RNA sequence: AGGGCUACACACGUGCUACAAUGGCGCAUACAAAGAGAAGCGACCUCGCGAGAGCAAGCGGACCUCAUAAAGUGCGUCGUAGUCCGGAUUGGAGUCUGCAACUCGACUCCAUGAAGUCGGAAUCGCUAGUAAUCGUGGAUCAGAAUGCCACGGUGAAUACGU
RNA sequence: CGCGGGGUGGAGCAGCCUGGUAGCUCGUCGGGCUCAUAACCCGAAGAUCGUCGGUUCAAAUCCGGCCCCCGCAACCA
RNA sequence: CCGACUUACCAACCCGAUGCAAACUGCGAAUACCGGAGAAUGUUAUCACGGGAGACACACGGCGGGUGCUAACGUCCGUC
RNA sequence: CCUCCUAAAGAGUAACGGAGGAGCACGAAGGUUGGCUAAUCCUGGUCGGACAUCAGGAGGUUAGUGCAAUGGCAUAAGCCAGCUUGACUGCGAGCGUGACGGCGCGAGCAGGUGCGAAAGCAGGUCAUAGUGAUCCGGUGGUUCUGAAUGGAAGGGCCAUC
RNA sequence: UGCCUGGCGGCCGUAGCGCGGUGGUCCCACCUGACCCCAUGCCGAACUCAGAAGUGAAACGCCGUAGCGCCGAUGGUAGUGUGGGGUCUCCCCAUGCGAGAGUAGGGAACUGCCAGGCAU
């Protein structure tokens, strides 16, 4: 063994348990149990009667007439 | 190394029943771990050759060493003997420590779709992968801040099927690809 | 009724926009003209990141809104790095008119990301409140311009000679 | 079933002295330019370097077979 | 398009089997040839040294091979 | 002039008879000691290319061989590395070859050098092609010698161009 | 005396290959340790050294196996010397010599020295 670079694992093995910029346990998915899938199916998983950013509350009883500011 | 210490104490007694030998010597293990860094084409500019040997300088305390074109399609200036690469060949203590520096130190190198290949073993105990970056060991945690080049991987186990290739060291933290 | 006028490895005429630093970005901040609005325009106020919506004074405009017009001025920051520039492309989501935004509209938010380093043979407008350069409004118009028509801001260089 | 030289992009020609494609010039193509085109000017593309086989890390280039072109040999009596 | 939904279409690699070779072999004679021992027969054979050559243009034929035409009253060689 | 075939199983052997090579190269491509072993196809992975590499399997030498080709080559005559320069000097029984000059192998001795623990090995390179006899011209060494005597041009001998 | 194993040879290969059964704290191989002597293209892989445990998987080895390499009659056949006959391309007969391939049958080697294990 002609040596070139000396291994050392003290430095590295300690408090690998959480992840941090030094460290993590493991990487992406497998042990992280992480998902990657993709899906669509667009508006019809929610509710239908949805509205645009406004003043008023839901099923109001009036809207002001534009015209009849004079 | 803690991975083949754990591997003989623990998953050594539970393949020996899984797979029902009749001889403990019959249980599979990594023999080595041969390399090759393949980059090709350096003979014109030898720069390239040298960098990789110094990425292979930092993967262990061995020493680099070149890697030779055979059938030599490609040609330069040299006749067949043209150097691709850089080699480092890894046994035992110098190849089970380094494989447990992967998903330890090297999270950002290793992802869940460039994990073990499940599909790639073969009833030979041969087996081969690419990892497209330079992945080093220091005394410390501790990166190059260089990139460009890549590395690629030979492997050679005592495993009498694929699917005891398989089971060899499959118990670690290393993601499987799909 | 639906499709097409909008297709697509091309080329051109005319226009826009960037490559930045006498520029961009975040904050503080000064000084306009003009024009539209009776199923229309619209502040304060309320809701949302926002387009926008709600609520609603005013008005038919010398009575109101666009509107702190922007360039400019004050302060921090960038050093030429394809950037603190450019932001085509491209994913996702929200807002708007309308019977309806799939081919093929407009606006807003988050994310992503490329050519471009001031450009050949060559060429065009302009003699001063002009050019260069910064912003604004309107016709047409369910909705919808980087064109067109009009507006005001800052504001040059050089003119021997024929 | 001889000998010597020749076979290059649309077209002419350089090369090789055993190699590392694509040179020089006219033409073509788009652009500047013109009323427009010749033409000047700017820029770009091309091709099984006769062909199949051999040698070599690499052949238009060196070498063998073969196809094609031109010249020479092609009777003394 | 990786891939695949398809037979309508070619060939030997590889493989089973038949065929074949001056410059293929995996096998392999007969006839020679040469060392050794030996009988009978051969007027000296075989061989050294010395005097003297003639010859160096050989040919139809048999048996064998090249070449030509599996031509030559041919042509080169082996061989009588 | 070399190799295969012509070529006929002792041997020699032709014709513009069929094929291919030779005009040199190597100071490492030599000596010696230790060890090692291929073309090609399949398998496996990707920046890794193209059909390009490391590894494994099959192959089981086809490869490699300084230079075309046959013969030969694993106990390697192929390949890698340490030490090394026997790329020997003076001599040589015997055998092979040609008409002869001349030419190939070689039992073996003395001197001197090197490898290997030591036994043991070392007369260049797997062997054969890479044009040059003799008179003659040049050059190094030379009590071998030089015509009246002594030196000597010069002659001879050896080495080599 | 018999059986089994190991090192080293004979032969000059019916001495082999493939397949199946199956064995070892005798031996052997796998194998443990590396630090020292010794060593690597880097590599304790290889070579070297100090050697524990476990096992009969691989490697090693014995037995069964006639699928394969391979030994191989008799007889005929090819080839061939001499003599006679004789066709242009080469051939017939008498007589001497006489394969190669194939069929039947065979083949799972035989054997020596020395040391170790085991048995009355």
């Amino acid at each position: 063994m002609k040596k070139d670079i000396h291994p050392k694992y003290e430095e590295i093995t300690a408090s690998c348990s959480c992840g941090n910029v030094m460290k993590i346990r493991s990487t992406v998915g497998h042990d992280l149990n992480l998902d990657v899938c993709s899906k669509c199916h667009p508006f019809f998983t929610g509710k239908q009667r949805d509205v645009a950013t406004g003043g008023r509350v839901d099923r109001f009883n009036k809207r002001f007439n534009i015209p009849g500011s004079k | 190394a803690k991975l083949h210490d754990y591997y003989k104490d623990e998953v050594v007694k539970k393949l020996m029943t899984e797979f029902n030998y009749n001889s403990v010597m019959q249980v599979p293990r990594v023999e080595k771990i041969t390399l090759n860094m393949g980059v090709g084409e350096a003979i014109a500019d030898k720069k390239l050759l040298d960098n990789a040997a110094a990425d292979l300088a930092a993967i262990s305390g061995q020493k680099p060493l070149i890697t030779k074109a055979r059938k030599s399609v490609a040609g330069f200036k040299i006749r067949q003997g043209y150097p691709i690469g850089c080699k480092v060949t890894l046994r035992g203590e110098r190849m089970w420590e380094f494989f447990e520096r992967l998903i330890t130190i090297a999270v950002p190198r290793i992802r869940d779709f460039r994990g073990l290949s499940a599909k790639s073993f073969d009833g030979r105990g041969n087996y081969s992968m690419g990892v497209r970056e330079q992945i080093i060991f220091p005394e410390i945690d501790y990166d190059k801040v260089d990139r460009v080049r890549g590395l690629d991987i030979t492997i050679t186990t005592t495993a009498k099927s694929d699917e005891e290739g398989r089971a060899l060291l499959a118990a670690f933290d290393f993601p499987f690809r799909k």
